[PDB]
């Protein structure tokens, strides 16, 4: 499961989760601020909840 | 373009099985006409290619026409002098059979080219 | 200076720290035909670090 | 006729071996390019032209041109009003590339019609 659709949710193959992990770092990395690093945290404990 | 369609078609299909609006039931047929359209429209404007080169070689032939009937005329009168200046049976059988075949050649080739235009 | 195909003001709030100019046109070869779409240029201020 | 042409080339060639004239000659390179048209001529003759296709269906094809033209800016106010009205993300992006499609493939049918008429 790596994708979202109007009613339902899709799915996909290992390439597509490579590159979607591939993409995230990118961004990560042209979108840098500190905003993200708090979210990050925060939402890590929550998920963990 | 022509992928376009396929992807705008293919997320448009998910809108309607989880949504109401029979709005995107009159939308997602008039794109399928375009779609008919526009690849109907494709081979037409191809075919045009091929016709005015079709065009361009019969041209030349009415052209070749032109210069195969003078050349015909003057041969014809050749000859007819050649026969009436020889003295010899072999030579005038010879023209008989040359005065035929150019007046029956005449004919067709007359013929033929009233059949081209 | 960057060069780009996309027509603005389809989406202008995107683009609000840019001036936006057009500057061409350019011959698409495909298959068959000849589609001849304009060319923008997208021009902007900055300084990095 | 082909019979007589063979005929008549060996008769002229037998009687140009024992003499030598310029009219002569100049028939028989005369008579020789004639065959070889004739026969050139025989072979378009049992193929002409493709006037099958030639008469291919053409005539509501030139009137349908309006009746698209008449659903073309209907749907592309359709498509811009209801991307203005919409407030998800997904119909969103979808009527956007509509968009681009259409003015795109509309671009390329006026260029068409107009380079073909």
């Amino acid at each position: 499961p790596i994708g979202e659709s109007p009613k339902g949710v899709e799915d996909g193959s290992i390439g597509k989760v490579c590159r979607t992990l591939l993409a995230k770092s990118v961004f990560n990395s042209l979108y840098a601020s500190p905003q993200l690093e708090g979210f990050s945290a925060e939402s890590r404990k929550l998920l963990l909840v | 373009t022509v992928s376009s369609f396929q992807d705008i078609l293919l997320r448009m299909s998910k809108m309607q099985l989880g949504s109401s609006s029979e709005d995107l039931n009159g939308m997602i047929t008039q794109f399928e006409s375009l779609k008919l359209y526009r690849d109907s429209l494709g081979e037409a404007v191809m075919r045009m290619g091929d016709l005015h080169s079709l065009q361009n070689r019969n041209g030349k032939w009415r052209e070749q026409l032109g210069q195969k009937f003078e050349e015909i005329r003057w041969l014809i009168e050749e000859v007819r002098h050649r026969l009436k200046t020889t003295e010899n049976s072999f030579e005038q059988i010879t023209f008989m059979q040359a005065l035929q075949l150019l007046f029956e050649v005449e004919q067709e080739i007359r013929t033929f080219s009233f059949q081209l235009i | 200076m960057e060069f780009s195909l996309t027509d603005p003001r389809l989406e202008p709030h995107k683009w609000e720290k840019y001036c936006v100019l057009e500057i061409g046109d350019m011959l698409l070869r495909s298959a068959i035909g000849q589609m001849s779409r304009p060319m923008f240029l997208y021009v902007r201020t900055n300084g990095t670090s």
